């Protein structure tokens, strides 16, 4: 296929961003965003559990409704 | 430019292709009517533009019992599929392989092949065919055999894959299914390029242990197989740091032409009640993938050697963590590889996170892994099916139902012999030098 | 103070609590609900079909009794489905059969063989006034439905 | 598609059909006037299986009523739902058979059968795709047990590829309704084993026992008996008319239940059945359904199942349920009773699911079990037949229409050989 | 392969619907709860 | 406080009395033809226009 | 989980079960109509032990009642809480017993027990994971002591791994209730000793003494006696149903109580028990409870325990107390009365604690003891039997239906031998 993203989270850099880098001084592989990144994503990830919990609970209540009617 | 054609036969094939095609449409954002809401060519692998709006799938449905196909054309997806590619007969084979291979399938095979030609001529970079079939059913097995034999000569070197669903070791539906299973195995051995085992009991155990659902149904199973297929095929329609294709299976997982039966696994499969209440790291998910009770086929890999392993990661996984996990897997003692295979791992990585279907069971995670293993432990299911077949064939039970439909009485003998030769090849390969 | 009583919360008997009444269908809000589809998108019984694709097979009601003339299969199916009848009770008979004697089976002349005739005319299931030419019915100019209108 | 026609003869068959068509019309929402009144689209999708369409929007059952005397037909016409049947479909004699197998199979039935064969041929040719035929009759009566079976043979040797199903009311000896029952029962079974694809035996005594013990209602009658039989009859073909998880038609049941060509005599059962004093206390679950299905007292036959080993079993479930529970309960009941299941055919039970339950219930179970325990009924019938035939009692009556005792000997030898070979498999081991 | 089972197990000949003299009775200690006698001695290994 | 409004049953609190106006035993359980059967008491209702 | 089904027979069993079931229903807060109305959440966690589930959310006991005459069940059905039991759980004959062990064990019980066996085995396979069976019967009557023992034997050959408990009402001669009691008593004990895992004996004289002296109430009744024994029944199994510091089920009780398999006879007691005129002077503390348990008169058996040595004993406490007090009081009583405990076992007392007291009380306790003093009953009944058997009196009644005197001789010899080894351990020293 194609390799559009150098890594999953970040795209390529604009030409202006890469000004020097002929000498091996800036690699960009050091993140400087890793800890805050994981800290952020965990929050939205708990949110997915939170919404999924109501979805499942409503489905269960709807299931119990049928037994209530049949009784 | 690259396309794959889906073949569905039998009630199982139809009811699993339903979940597969719902998932594909949701993943590509296609509404059930077939057009993008009301407010990128990756879909081209599965779909094709009609020019004006809607998209038609590159799939075909076959059956001889019209109930399922009528139910499809009455459902909400009625506008999606082409009206004249859902081929339905009039009389069911009724669990009889002879009926579906010699009596009634021959009048429908011509229409099926005509439709396959009219669908394949459109494509230009045809990757291959996938086939879905219930092996323990008369029409399913018979028509699957007939289509595979016809295609093997009609197209030749084009790749064909079969996601067969073998009967469970102890629980099942019918009572005559071993005969059909053995005959179909004899048919497919020399006609399919890749076969994947998908017996029901393993998926039942996975659902009971992990989904925490005490009363699951066929729909949950179909969703699981659909997820497996999507994970396998995402590498042709999404960008990845390290890409694999259909042709990158027979080149890495087939030590010898006779050995092409593999068994699968998935990870993680966790209910949303406790889904993200663990970190779901790549190491633990890839360990749970190799855990023996997780295997999608009811077999124990600890009883045999490993031949080759192909693993596809999708999501936010990184090659360095992949290699770190591989190191631990190789270090572990409970799992061992065959002597003549120093390294047996093929790894594919994809960046598209798995998609969640509404009304589903799984939780949509950033990371997932799907594993396909070729191993020497597969002989056990064949051995037990062998015993079950010979037990009944000792007293010639049910033989008249197949003799009277035009099948020669001795046809069972060479199928039995070919199973024996399969254990020949497997147990001969499994020994060290 | 006082002795020991048996019944807690003062629960009155289902014997004497009101009277039975018509909620026989309390559970059958979804009794004719398929699950091959269904429970995939919806949870309520599907509405009656209005359109069918070609080769739908099972029993579209209108076609066979009164032979439908030259027109598309889907067109005929849509017409004979969207037409009236095919439902609703003028007689109000129940499908169970408990109501059989509500309506007396009558067929609405005096046959007399004393001198002549006695053949009797046919039943009221044959056309009148609608006698009209085929070229007329088939050949009209534009005062039809727009074939491709579908307001967006 | 794949529709079937109904043929019924004798007063027993006519009474069975009178309630079978009633319950089917109730299931499909058809009024006594034949006008569709169904409440969803399902009651109309596959209605062509049993009903022909007529001009004016009305429906007519594809049934053929066939008999030597018109009393029962003229009585059943006047009842509710009696207007559905086409007047042309009635074929009736003027004399009757007098409970003679000879009269009902040679002298008058053969003369009358030309017209009924013509009408059956017309009905079969009219419909597009045949599935098979189903018959209801009693083996204790002359006209039925003779002329119905002659029609069976004639229809079979015209359409050998079409399936044939029969519901035979075989006469239990404890409560005997006719003194010549062994003779015509033997003569009927001799002809039936050679042509019938499936025979389902129904015991009046067993129905009586069920009506006392399960329902515990004081005054049951032939109407309730007929309704039980009709419910069991519809439970077989329900999944042919409604979509389900696993469809299963008559040919599939035939393939999956008869290991050998001559062993096609079945005992059936229906569940759940509970007394109104206990309807509020039992909880409808798959375990209760299967426990009542496999109960000995719930069988529709006087043959006690635990006197032998089940050759094969089949269960048809109606309703929406998890296949988990059905499969695991079936495996459990198969493992817990290894003594009563023959061991040289593992996994000898087949299951099927249909999505539409009977009206008013969520779950129902119809069971068909081919077991070796039914040889007791044949043994008792043969014992009575030989005891009565040793003195040539009532024999001149059958010999007075050209029959000879050599046919009696041939039939009794056929039943004896069938019993011997049917017991042969009971003690077979691997 | 073996799966040895102890107290309950799951295989029975006469579980659910099995059932179809004054001279005979239980003589002295054939009952399981009786017979106050113990088996014989074995040196045994342990160490393995 | 929440004192018990009624007697809690204990080995010395039930205090049964058998001084009724008349002691008659009703025949509820019936065995006919080796089949057990029961009277339908506590189940009878009265009437309605349905 | 680890639920137990209840079965009872005879007038004694029926009355005892009737009282015990209303006791349990009151403990679990269940109305007479079977609908839960309790207040605490703990009352529903382990409710499946004694009650099944029905539609509508209601509960029914898993109890079976058997009798040769429907008089007792007919009387009990009209009583309070009579609507919980199910009609299929009642099995009754039509001839009676006549206080005859042979009648109830060979001729009518033999042909009647099939149905009750079916019912109990159906319940056993219905329950998830069975823990065991408990029985309630008296040995001085015909139908009980015959049919209950035969059922005990039969269920023993079918469930050898499950636990079996009996509440046996042995007859003491001072309350001479039946002239032919020695035959039934000796045969019943002979049959029981080799089958029943645990037995606890109840003496009507002991109950009379308790009611007269401890409760000090003027007019006791069989209702009061049954309620005492029912409280004793519930005390032993309270720990299985409610949480506690130390869990202890019937298997653990047997393991910690019976040293040798041939000694499985227990004598029981309950505490506290106080009169209305003495509840204002008595303090409620662990020392008071432990003083009252070991009192000789408080025991529920005619045997005087101070005439023998305790082999083992166990105590089940209910309420919130301190293991400090429990253990120190138990060591105190075991040390200050060293003569009454056998020397070759120290700490021969098991203790268990459950945190839920009986309704209306703070602390309660149930004592169960295996002591060598019960040999007095066996010796006395043996001498009665041999004295009244030397002349072969009443023997023709037993002989008339096939039984033989050799079985009588064997049974009396077995009982005498049991007395012999049961006494020789009293004098054993280390
Ligand atoms: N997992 C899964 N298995 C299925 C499904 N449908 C059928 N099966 C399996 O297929 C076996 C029976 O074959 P079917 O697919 O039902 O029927 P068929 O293959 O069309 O063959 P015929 O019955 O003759 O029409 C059963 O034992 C099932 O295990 C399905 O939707 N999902
Ligand atoms: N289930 C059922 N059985 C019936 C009915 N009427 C008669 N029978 C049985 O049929 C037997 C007699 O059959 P018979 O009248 O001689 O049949 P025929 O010769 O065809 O008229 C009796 O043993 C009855 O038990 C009915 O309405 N329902
Ligand atoms: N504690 C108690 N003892 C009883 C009860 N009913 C009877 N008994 C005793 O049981 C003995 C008679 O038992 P019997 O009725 O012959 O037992 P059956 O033959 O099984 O009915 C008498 O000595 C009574 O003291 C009861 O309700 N409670
Ligand atoms: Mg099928």
């Amino acid at each position: 296929m194609k390799r559009v993203k150098e890594s999953y989270f970040r795209e390529h850099s604009d030409w202006s961003d890469i000004n020097g880098c002929s000498g091996a001084k800036e690699f960009e592989g050091e993140d400087l965003a890793y800890d805050a990144r994981i800290k952020y994503q965990k929050e939205t990830q708990k949110q997915w559990i939170e919404q999924q919990i109501r979805e499942k609970k409503m489905r269960e209540e709807a299931e119990r409704n049928e037994e209530r009617a049949y009784a | 430019m690259r396309e794959v054609i889906s073949i569905h036969v039998g009630q199982g094939g139809i009811q699993v292709g339903n979940a597969c095609w719902e998932l594909f449409c949701l993943e590509h954002g296609i509404q059930p009517d077939g057009q993008m809401p009301s407010d990128d060519d990756a879909f081209n692998t599965f779909f094709s533009e009609t020019g004006a709006g809607k998209h038609v799938p590159r799939a075909v449905f076959l059956d001889l019992e019209p109930t399922v196909i009528d139910e499809v054309r009455t459902g909400t997806y009625r506008q999606l599929f082409h009206p004249e590619q859902l081929i339905s007969g009039k009389e069911d084979a009724a669990n009889n392989f002879a009926r579906g291979h010699y009596t009634i399938g021959k009048e429908i095979v011509d229409l099926c092949l005509d439709r396959i030609r009219k669908l394949a001529d459109n494509c230009t970079g045809l990757q291959g065919f996938l086939v879905f079939n219930s092996v323990g059913g008369g029409t399913g097995s018979g028509l699957g055999s007939l289509l595979l034999e016809r295609l093997s000569v009609d197209y030749g070197k084009k790749s064909k894959l079969g996601f067969t669903i073998y009967p469970s070791p102890q629980v099942s539906t019918a009572v005559v299914e071993p005969y059909n299973s053995i005959l179909s195995t004899h048919s497919l051995l020399e006609h399919t390029d890749v076969a994947v085992m998908l017996d029901n009991e393993a998926i039942y155990d996975i659902c009971r242990r992990n989904l925490d659902i005490e009363r699951p149904t066929y729909t949950n199973l179909n969703r699981l197989i659909a997820q497996v297929i999507s994970s396998l095929t995402a590498s042709l329609r999404f960008d990845g740091a390290l890409n694999v294709d259909i042709t990158e299976f027979q080149t890495n997982l087939v030590p010898y032409p006779r050995i092409h039966f593999m068994l699968s696994s998935y990870a993680p499969i966790i209910s949303a009640e406790k889904a993200y209440h663990e970190q779901l790291s790549v190491a633990e998910i890839t360990n749970s993938a190799f855990e023996p009770a997780n295997m999608m086929a009811k077999c124990d890999p600890r009883h045999g050697k490993y031949m080759a392993c192909s693993m596809m990661y999708r999501g936010d996984v990184v090659p360095k963590d992949v290699n770190a996990s591989i190191a631990t897997i190789k270090t572990k003692r409970t799992i061992q590889f065959v002597d003549w295979c120093p390294t047996g791992f093929k790894v594919g990585i994809n960046y598209q996170p798995p998609t969640v279907v509404p009304g589903g069971d799984l939780a949509k995670v950033m990371r997932a892994v799907c594993m396909i293993s070729n191993s020497t432990a597969i002989a056990e299911v064949f051995s037990r099916l062998d015993h079950k077949f010979d037990l009944m064939y000792a007293k010639r039970a049910f033989v008249h139902w197949y003799v009277g439909e035009g099948m020669e009485e001795g046809e069972f003998s060479e199928a039995r012999e070919d199973l024996a030769a399969l254990e020949k090849d497997y147990e001969e390969v499994g020994i060290e030098t | 103070q006082y002795a020991y009583d048996f019944n807690p919360a003062k629960t009155q008997s289902l014997q004497s609590r009101p009277i039975e009444h018509n909620k026989f269908s309390a559970w059958t809000g979804d009794q004719l609900y398929r699950t091959s589809y269904g429970t995939h998108w919806t949870s309520k019984p599907q509405e009656p079909k209005t359109h069918v694709p070609p080769g739908y097979a099972g029993y579209i009601p209108g076609l066979k009794p009164n032979n439908h003339y030259g027109a598309s299969y889907g067109e005929i199916a849509k017409n004979c489905l969207s037409n009236p009848k095919v439902a609703q009770n003028p007689f109000k008979l129940a499908s169970t059969g408990f109501n059989y004697q509500r309506h007396d089976f009558r067929d609405p002349s005096l046959t007399a063989t004393t001198h002549k005739f006695g053949a009797q005319t046919l039943l009221k299931n044959h056309p009148s006034i609608d006698q009209k030419s085929n070229q007329w019915q088939s050949q009209t100019h534009d005062s039809f439905r727009n074939p491709l209108h579908k307001p967006n | 598609m794949r529709e079937i026609v109904h043929i019924q003869g004798g007063q027993c068959g006519n009474q069975i059909g009178a309630k079978f068509w009633e319950v089917i019309s109730d299931e499909h929402g058809i009024d006594p006037t034949g006008t569709y009144h169904g409440d969803s689209d399902l009651q109309l999708e596959r209605i062509n299986v049993y009903y022909n369409e007529a001009t004016g929007g009305r429906y007519v059952p594809r049934a053929i009523l066939m008999d030597l005397e018109p009393g029962t037909m003229d009585s059943v016409r006047a009842g509710p739902f009696g207007q559905l049947f086409r007047p042309d479909n009635f074929v009736f004699g003027q004399t009757g058979a007098g409970n003679n197998w000879a009269k009902g199979h040679y002298t008058e039935g053969a003369e009358l059968i030309d017209s009924v064969l013509d009408v059956v041929r017309k009905e079969a040719e009219g419909c597009d795709c045949l599935q098979g035929f189903q018959i209801t009759h009693s083996l204790g009566g002359g006209t039925g047990s003779g002329m119905g079976t002659l029609l069976i043979s004639k229809v079979r040797e015209e359409y050998p590829d079409r399936i044939m199903e029969t519901f035979s009311v075989v006469p239990s000896p404890k409560v005997s309704d006719t003194v010549v029952e062994p003779y015509n029962a033997t003569l009927s079974v001799h002809q039936l084993v050679e042509n019938a694809d499936e025979c389902m035996v129904i015991d009046n005594e067993a129905l009586y026992d069920i009506c006392f013990r399960t329902l515990k209602l004081t005054t049951p009658t032939y109407g309730d008996l007929n309704h039980l039989v009709s419910a069991a009859m519809s439970g077989v073909t329900c999944c042919l008319r409604f979509p389900g998880q696993l469809n299963s038609d008559l040919r599939k049941l035939a393939v999956n239940l008869i290991p050998f060509p001559r062993l096609h005599f079945f005992m059936i059962g229906f569940a759940p059945l509970t007394s109104r004093g206990s309807q509020q206390y039992r909880a409808l679950t798959v375990p209760e359904l299967t426990q009542q299905m496999f109960d000995a007292k719930n069988m529709m036959c006087a043959a006690d199942p635990r006197h032998g080993r089940y050759l094969t079993a089949s269960a048809l479930f109606r309703g929406r349920m998890s296949t988990k529970e059905v499969d695991e309960q079936m495996l459990n009941v198969q493992n817990k009773n290894s003594s009563y299941f023959v061991e040289w055919i593992p996994n000898n039970i087949k299951s099927s699911i249909c999505d539409i339950p009977p009206k008013g219930l969520k779950m129902a179970v119809t069971f068909v079990g081919n077991s070796t325990a039914i040889q007791e009924m044949f043994k008792r019938v043969a014992e009575q037949f030989t005891a009565m035939f040793r003195r040539k009692a009532f024999l001149h009556w059958y010999t007075g229409e050209g029959m000879d005792e050599m046919e009696f000997t041939e039939a009794e030898s056929n039943m004896n050989d069938l019993v011997s070979e049917y017991q042969q498999y009971q003690d077979a081991t691997a | 392969f073996e799966l040895s089972k102890g107290p309950h197990s799951h295989k029975d000949f006469c579980s659910t619907f099995g059932r179809v003299s004054t001279s005979d009775f239980r003589k002295k200690n054939t009952g399981t709860m009786g017979s106050n006698k113990l088996p014989i001695i074995k040196p045994f290994k342990y160490a393995d | 406080y929440n004192l018990p409004k009624t007697v809690p049953l204990l080995p010395g609190h039930c205090f049964p009395d058998h001084l009724k106006e008349s002691h008659h035993k009703t025949q509820q359980f019936t065995l006919v033809n080796n089949v057990h059967c029961e009277k339908t008491n506590y189940i009878e209702e009265k009437n309605d226009p349905y």
